[PDB]
């Protein structure tokens, strides 16, 4: 209603500009802010704007168009660590609290230079018949589908940053107690790369 | 805590003409603090129907008000402004002089 | 139109 | 030197009361309570423009606040309902920036018998990955916990690590049709084949679960599901 | 000509007589257009010029919400200033605030103002550069540090050099019949014996708008800057202004003096002589 943002998710390739937009209903609103919220964390102010025009702060640009009632944030040279929810906040005419938009979740996808898609079987450290299946090292354009069956658990893709080697990789995890579940078929409900490696 | 004593001017809105409807004004200015008692007098009796402007102030922060009432001047009737303020040991009476 | 600043002394 | 909000996590049974604490040491005239449901935005519950002054926000039904003092803005939940399961944020402002508290994750439960701590298992890197990539991915699975009040951390040789970790941003429901479904969470830690093949190397997945306190009736056969750490370990090897 | 918009606010504590009195008044040039009084029945921002009554409910709701928010800010500020100056609740104290903007003949921004006084003394003001503050004393330096830490100046500048100018331009076009007018002064002279050997000559300017005017007296063409009584320019009550300037002259040499009237409404400056 009062502050509108697309919820996304907004998928942006690493190094590209992320473009976050916001519109607001109260023409007399004086004060406009961008807040960044990491998953599970608190909102943190990152940009303030009050006049028509643009403001830069490192890789951030904010621009305000009061006649069009439109506010933007750009993130230049976008990094996976920029992945977060971006909340537009507007103070209406004579208000003394912020009105927040519902936020846009930004997902900056790593550029996987040399993809090596594989599904591996991992065994429990405590001895048992227990195992999980790991789909890993696939390019960022691969999407992982939720499970068809209800006793097969499949996570969403997760980006891991091995910071010392500046090496990022995608992975998803699948597990089941069902006797007839195998890594060979675990990600069957997903469009996975033809060249995906399956060790026996 | 600064105090400033009021300047007082008594006058008609329009040039005075016996029998012609007009307004009597008492302009008080240059005063601090804003608490002030202003009456318009007709041969010494307080007029009840007296309005005033919204309190405002000058560059130096001193306050000004206009007190005013409709009246019709006559040859014999004497009009005045009575002012009291914390800066005054006695009420200040200023007489309307139509021919000033 | 009035200013909308929230600042106190 | 900021906004101090407690507690981080809370379980309430339907009809119970609690106070969410909020304090700031910045002398800010303005304080706020917002709530945030999953994947949604902040909604204003109540705000205060100074000591002794409080006013209703957009979603005030359910709650009460007081601003006796400049420093403190407690939020009282009077009668816990399932609609009040949410994350609560306290914020202060002087005029411009709103400074947020750490947040309070509140789950309202029909029955404390639905509370369960996690089971935690660590899964060792596949030899095929090590040979194929010269890298070694450990997986930690935390399963069967309710509510979703968990912090998962990796510890390598008694030092918490952040590099080379990915934890799912949300848990899977084991029973998606149910509001009181238990949850599963996965995490990965990836290291060089060499770091894992060094057998001096100790790897621990730790889950801090926020559950029941000392002063809660516990009827059941199974152990009381209190706040606790559940762990699983792997040693490096050639 | 040049134009201005100004708001003036007065907050007065009332020991044991409930909440402080709050009065707000808005001007465009020398014309009042709005008021708010804490003690009046409406609890609304109220019109005081016919042209602002053309504004619709969204305007009036907005200004009412903003002026009520100022009243609450100043109620707290009275409490803060008592703390800063170690003053009890027994005494009545006054906060004054003013802000606004000036534009030129082209309606482009010239300068902004934001300043406060406490008990009739300068407290804090924004500097003419819109980027820094002048603080009267140590209490005001406490205020200045709070405003610097919160980056208040950029929010305030945005209003003074932008929003304020936009409002003034809107009012100047909608109020053009009232605001973009000049009323030339109607002038006359009075004569009074003070002695057997001297008399007061009094030059009158009446029914003029705007308030800016110059009345000067010359004795044989030389300015009497030391020997002239000038009253303060005073409101007529009908939206026009009045002023007078007096000289005490040797009785019988009245005709040696001239009064000179300068006003934006006059094609040329007027000269007046006593005609007995």
């Amino acid at each position: 209603k009062e502050v509108e943002q697309n919820s996304g998710p907004l998928s942006v390739p690493e190094g590209a500009i992320a473009s976050l937009n916001c519109t607001y209903s109260d023409r007399g609103s004086s004060s406009f802010f961008w807040y960044r919220q990491y998953s599970g964390k608190s909102p943190e102010l990152i940009m303030s704007i009050y006049a028509n025009g643009d403001k830069e702060d490192g890789r951030f640009t904010a621009q305000l168009n009061k006649a069009s009632q439109y506010v933007s944030l750009l993130i230049r040279d976008s990094q996976p660590s920029d992945s977060a929810t971006y909340l537009c906040a507007v103070r209406g005419t004579g208000r003394r609290a912020l009105t927040f938009g519902s936020g846009t979740r930004l997902q900056v996808q790593p550029n996987i230079q040399n993809p090596d898609p594989a599904v591996y079987q991992l065994r429990d450290s405590k001895s048992s018949d227990k195992s999980v299946c790991l789909f890993t090292d696939f390019d960022s354009q691969t999407n992982v589908s939720q499970s068809k069956d209800s006793d097969v658990y499949i996570t969403d893709k997760c980006v891991l940053d091995m910071r010392s080697m500046d090496f990022k990789s995608n992975s998803a995890v699948a597990w089941s107690n069902k006797s007839d579940f195998a890594c060979a078929n675990a990600f069957n409900n997903s469009i996975i790369p033809e060249d995906t490696f399956f060790p026996s | 805590m600064i105090q400033r004593t009021p300047k007082i001017q008594v006058y008609s809105r329009h040039p005075a003409e016996n029998g012609k409807s007009n307004f009597l004004n008492c302009y008080v200015s240059g005063f601090h603090p804003s608490d002030i008692e202003v009456d318009l007098l007709k041969n010494g009796e307080r007029i009840e129907k007296v309005e005033h402007s919204d309190l405002s102030f000058s560059k130096d922060w001193s306050f000004y008000l206009l007190y005013y009432t409709e009246f019709t001047p006559t040859e014999k009737d004497e009009y005045a402004c009575r002012v009291n303020h914390v800066t005054l040991s006695q009420p200040k009476i200023v007489k309307w002089d139509r021919d000033m | 139109g009035l200013y909308d600043g929230m600042e106190h002394l | 030197a900021g906004v101090t909000q407690t507690p981080k996590f809370r379980i309430l049974k339907i009809g119970q009361s609690m106070t969410l604490q909020c304090a700031q040491d910045m002398n800010h005239n303005y304080m706020y309570w917002y709530r945030q449901d999953p994947g949604m935005g902040l909604k204003l519950i109540y705000y205060s423009v100074g000591a002794g002054i409080t006013d209703k926000g957009e979603v005030p039904n359910g709650y009460n606040v007081s601003r006796s003092t400049t420093e403190d803005f407690p939020l009282r939940l009077e009668l816990a309902a399932p609609s009040q399961t949410s994350v609560y944020f306290c914020a202060s402002s002087f005029a411009t920036e709103a400074f947020f508290g750490q947040g309070t994750r509140l789950t309202v439960v029909e029955d404390l018998n639905k509370v369960f701590p996690p089971e935690v298992a660590v899964f060792e890197p596949s030899e095929a990955e090590i040979s194929h990539t010269q890298k070694a991915t450990l997986v930690c699975l935390a399963t069967g916990f309710y509510p979703d009040h968990v912090e998962l951390s990796w510890w390598v040789n008694g030092k918490e690590v952040h590099s080379g970790v990915c934890t799912d941003p949300q848990p899977l429901k084991e029973q998606p049709a149910l509001n009181d479904s238990r949850y599963a969470l996965s995490s990965r830690l990836r290291v060089s084949a060499t770091f894992w093949q060094d057998p001096r190397n100790h790897f621990r997945c730790q889950v801090q679960f926020y559950g029941l306190s000392e002063n809660d009736e516990w009827t059941q056969d199974r152990a009381k599901p209190v706040t606790q750490i559940v762990s699983a370990e792997a040693w490096g090897r050639a | 000509g040049s134009h201005s918009m100004r708001y003036f606010f007065t907050s007065v504590s009332r020991p044991g007589r409930g909440e402080p009195r709050f009065i707000a008044v808005g001007y465009v040039d020398d014309t009042q257009f709005v008021r708010f009084d804490s003690d009046a029945a409406s609890q609304r921002m109220e019109p005081r010029a016919p042209w602002i009554e053309q504004e619709g409910p969204e305007y009036w709701d907005g200004e009412t919400r903003k002026v009520k928010a100022h009243s609450q800010t100043h109620r707290v500020d009275l409490g803060t200033l008592r703390g800063y100056y170690n003053q009890s609740e027994a005494g009545s104290h006054t906060v004054q605030r003013m802000y606004g903007c000036d534009v030129g003949s082209d309606w482009r921004f010239l300068r902004g103002y934001h300043q406060y006084a406490y008990d009739g003394k300068d407290y804090i003001a924004l500097k003419e550069d819109l980027r820094s503050w002048t603080a009267a004393d140590m209490a005001a330096q406490t205020t200045k540090h709070k405003w610097e830490a919160a980056h208040v100046a950029e929010q305030l500048r945005a209003y003074l050099e932008g929003t304020c100018v936009e409002w003034l331009r809107r009012y100047l076009e909608n109020g053009k019949e009232t605001l973009q007018r000049t009323d030339a002064p109607k002038t006359h002279m009075t004569h009074h014996a003070v002695s057997d050997h001297e008399a007061t000559l009094r030059c009158w300017a009446l029914s003029f708008y705007p308030a800016e005017i110059t009345l000067t007296w010359q004795r044989d063409g030389e300015d009497q800057t030391q020997d002239t009584e000038l009253v303060e320019t005073r409101p007529a009550g009908d939206g026009t202004f009045q002023k007078w300037a007096a000289v005490v002259v040797p009785s019988g040499q009245e005709q040696r003096y001239t009064c000179h009237v300068q006003h934006e409404g006059l094609p040329k400056p007027l000269t007046l002589r006593w005609e007995p």
